[PDB]
DNA sequence: CAATTGGTCGTAGACAGCTCTAGCACCGCTTAAACGCACGTACGCGCTGTCCCCCGCGTTTTAACCGCCAAGGGGATTACTCCCTAGTCTCCA
DNA sequence: TGGAGACTAGGGAGTAATCCCCTTGGCGGTTAAAACGCGGGGGACAGCGCGTACGTGCGTTTAAGCGGTGCTAGAGCTGTCTACGACCAATTG
C-alpha cells in the first residue's frame, strides 16, 4: 500500500460518521477500502497523466484531474 | 402497461396541463425500467441475507442504493408515509 | 481529518501513476477527489450494514458498494 | 381499495402482479408493493412535475418528449438519474 | 460502406457537440468510432434475436443492447 | 437526426452481415440504433472539445478523440 | 465452496506448479462472481422470453453477452463439446 | 458420475445446486449445469494455464495474487474481462 | 368482471439466551517518515512569426426522399400433444 | 457414509396450421444535400526568453507501527414460538 494506514482509517471512520454514528469497521473493510482507494488513485494518475503530456507538458495540474474526471463522467 | 396511471397522476399535479402519446411511451418505459431495477435489486438484498421474501426494507434499501441523495431522502419518505397510512 | 492522505502519499500514487512532476495544487485535489470516492462507497457500505441489521462494516458490504460502482474487488 | 385507502394514485396489485409475473423472489410482503408503488409514485409526481412546470413555463400546452429530453437533463436534482440515459426524440 | 457517414454529417455532430473548427483527419478516426459502437451494440442485439429465435431485430433487442453498455433508451 | 437514414441503414446491414447473414431490421430498430449513434457522437464530441480546450487549441484533432476513449477506458 | 476443484483443474492444467492460500480465495471469488453474473444474465434472458427454465440455450447466450469476442467463442466451444459429450 | 463421465473438473452437481440455492428461475434443464460447468471450468482452466506459464516463466515456484494481477491485466485475450477488477493484495 | 374480506395452516422470521471472537483502548519505545528550509534549475507561459489548411461561397452533380404498388417471408397466435422436469430407492467408492 | 439408477403423473414447450402485418423490392420525379474548387486569413506549431516553482538534500520533529495487556460489544449460532403470507368464498362500480 502507499497511504498510511492509520490515517486512512481516520478518514473513513469521520466519512462514515456522517452517515451512521458509532458503527464500527472490520480490520479487512479498511484494508479493502485502502486497496480500493489507491487503485482508484493510480488508475486516475494514469488519465490524468494522459491530459498532461496531452497539453505538451510533464506536470500535472488540478485541471488534468479535472478533465479526467469530467470526461470519465464524475 | 402502467400509462394509464401516469396520466393519473398528471391530472393530479397539472390537471391542465396534457401530455403527447410519445411521452407517455417514454414515461412507460421509465416506470417499467426503475421497477425492474427497484425490484432486482431488493432480490439481489434478499439473496445477499439469505432470505425469501422481499420486505418492504428491501425496498427501503434499493431505494438507497439506487436513487442518488435527495431523491432517495424523499422517495423512502414517501414510501414510508404510505405505508404508515396504508397500516392505518 | 482529510489531512491524513500526506503530501508523499499522494506524490507516491502519483509515482505509481507515472506522473513524473507534480505541481503544488495537486495535493488539495487529489485530497477532494479520495474524499467524495470514499463517500460515495462508504454510503452504499453503510446501507449494506444498516440494510444487515449489523453495526460492523464487515469486507463484504465494501465489496458489494464497490460492485455498484463497476469496480469488482476480488479476494474477500 | 387500497391505493384510496393508502390515499395514492398507482395500483398496488398491479405492482405486485409485476412481481409476480417478474417472479423476483419467491414470496413478498404485505406492505412491500405498497412502498414501491409510493415511491414509483414519487418518481412519476416529481418527473412529470417538473414537465407540467416547464410546459407552463416556456408556454407549452401538451408535453412532448422534448420537454422530458429538455428536463431530466437539466434540473440537477434528478439529472444524476438521467446521466447514461437518452430519449429518442423520434 | 462506413463511407456513408459523410464529411458534413460528422461536422454536424461536432457543430451540435459545440465543436467550432475540426481538422483535416477527424473525419475517418469518427468513422471508426462509430464502426466500434455499431460493432459491439449490433453484435448484443444479433445475439438477443438469435436467442428468440427470429430473423428480424425489432428495437427491444437494440434497447436491451444498449441497457447493457448503460445506455438506456426510453421510447421503444 | 444528423445523419441520413438511408446510408445509416446500409451501414447497419453491412456491420450486421458478419454476425448473421440474411438478416431483417425493423424499421424501429434502426432509428433506435441511428438515434442511440448520435447521441453517442455528440456525448464523445463534447469530450473531444474538452480535450481540444485543454490543450489551448480550438480544432479537434484526432488525438483528442483517442484521449476522449483512452480516458473513458474504450 | 469452489476451491477444492480449482486445485483439481490446476492438477491437470500444470501438475507441477503449485498455489498459495490467498490466489485460491482470489479464484474462488472470480468463479463465485462469474457464476453468479452468468446465472443472473441467464435469468434476465429467461424472463425476456418469459419462459420458466433456464436450459443450455439461455447459458449460451449469456456467455455470447457476458465474455467479449474469443473468450466467448472458446466458451461456448467448450460447453457444446461439453454438453454433447454428456448425452452421450 | 457425470462429471468424470463428461469428463470435466467441476461438479456439475454442486454448481445446479447453487443455481437452487441462488433461485435464478424454478427450473433448469437437463443439460444446463453441465454447460455452465464446463465454461467456468474453462475459464479457471485458461487463467490458471496463464498463472502456471508465467511462473515458469519468472521462476516462481508457487501462485502469489501478485502472478494473478499481473497475468489478469496483461493478455489482452482476458484483459478485457478484468478491466474493471482489482485484486487487492493484502 | 375486477380486487377485497373473513377463516385457516404451515412455516419463516422474530427473538430471548449464550458462547467467544475481535474490535476498541491505552501505554511505551523505537525508528521510519513526514516536515521545514534553502538553493539551483527545469519547464510552464507569454511573445512573435511564417505558413499550412480550414472555412465560406459559388457552381454542378449525386442520390436521398417520397409516393406509388406488389409479393412473399415471417410475427403472432391458437390448438394439441408428446416429452420433458419435479418427486423417490440403492451402489461403489 | 453421498450420489443416482427405474418408474410415476403432470404440465411448459414443441410443432404444426393459420392470418395478415410489414419488410424488401422495384420505378420515377423531384429538390435538398453533398462534392469540388478557389481564395483569404485564422491559428497550429516552432522558436526564444524571463522567471516562478518544483525537486533534491539536509537536520529535526512527529507519529505510525509494534508488542502487550484488558474488556466489553456483538457477531454467530441453537432452540422455541408466535404472527405472518399463501389459499379460498360474496362484491361497490
Amino acid at each position: 500500500l502507499l497511504i498510511r494506514k492509520l490515517p486512512f482509517q481516520r478518514l473513513v471512520r469521520e466519512i462514515a460518521q456522517d452517515f451512521k454514528t458509532d458503527l464500527r469497521f472490520q480490520s479487512s473493510a479498511v484494508m479493502a477500502l485502502q486497496e480500493a482507494c489507491e487503485a482508484y488513485l493510480v488508475g486516475l494518475f494514469e488519465d490524468t497523466n494522459l491530459c498532461a503530456i496531452h497539453a505538451k507538458r510533464v506536470t500535472i495540474m488540478p485541471k488534468d484531474i479535472q478533465l479526467a474526471r469530467r470526461i470519465r463522467g464524475e | 402497461s402502467y400509462s394509464i396511471y401516469v396520466y393519473k397522476v398528471l391530472k393530479q399535479v397539472h390537471p391542465d396541463t396534457g401530455i403527447s402519446s410519445k411521452a407517455m411511451g417514454i414515461m412507460n418505459s421509465f416506470v417499467n425500467d426503475i421497477f425492474e431495477r427497484i425490484a432486482g435489486e431488493a432480490s439481489r438484498l434478499a439473496h445477499y441475507n439469505k432470505r425469501s421474501t422481499i420486505t418492504s426494507r428491501e425496498i427501503q434499501t434499493a431505494v438507497r442504493l439506487l436513487l442518488p441523495g435527495e431523491l432517495a431522502k424523499h422517495a423512502v419518505s414517501e414510501g414510508t408515509k404510505a405505508v404508515t397510512k396504508y397500516t392505518s | 481529518n482529510i489531512q491524513g492522505i500526506t503530501k508523499p502519499a499522494i506524490r507516491r500514487l502519483a509515482r505509481r501513476g507515472g506522473v513524473k512532476r507534480i505541481s503544488g495544487l495537486i495535493y488539495e485535489e487529489t485530497r477532494g477527489v479520495l474524499k467524495v470516492f470514499l463517500e460515495n462507497v462508504i454510503r452504499d457500505a453503510v446501507t449494506y450494514t444498516e440494510h444487515a441489521k449489523r453495526k460492523t462494516v464487515t469486507a463484504m458490504d465494501v465489496v458489494y458498494a464497490l460492485k455498484r460502482q463497476g469496480r469488482t474487488l476480488y479476494g474477500f | 381499495s387500497r391505493t384510496v385507502r393508502a390515499e395514492l394514485s398507482f395500483s398496488v396489485s398491479q405492482v405486485e402482479r409485476s412481481l409476480r409475473e417478474g417472479h423476483y423472489a419467491q414470496r413478498l410482503s404485505r406492505t412491500a408493493p405498497v412502498y414501491l408503488a409510493a415511491v414509483i409514485e414519487y418518481l412519476t409526481a416529481k418527473v412529470l412535475e417538473l414537465a407540467g412546470n416547464e410546459a407552463q413555463n416556456s408556454g407549452e400546452r401538451n408535453i412532448t418528449p422534448l420537454l422530458l429530453d429538455m428536463v431530466v437533463h437539466n434540473d440537477r436534482l434528478l439529472s444524476t438519474l438521467f446521466n447514461t440515459t437518452t430519449i429518442s426524440q423520434v
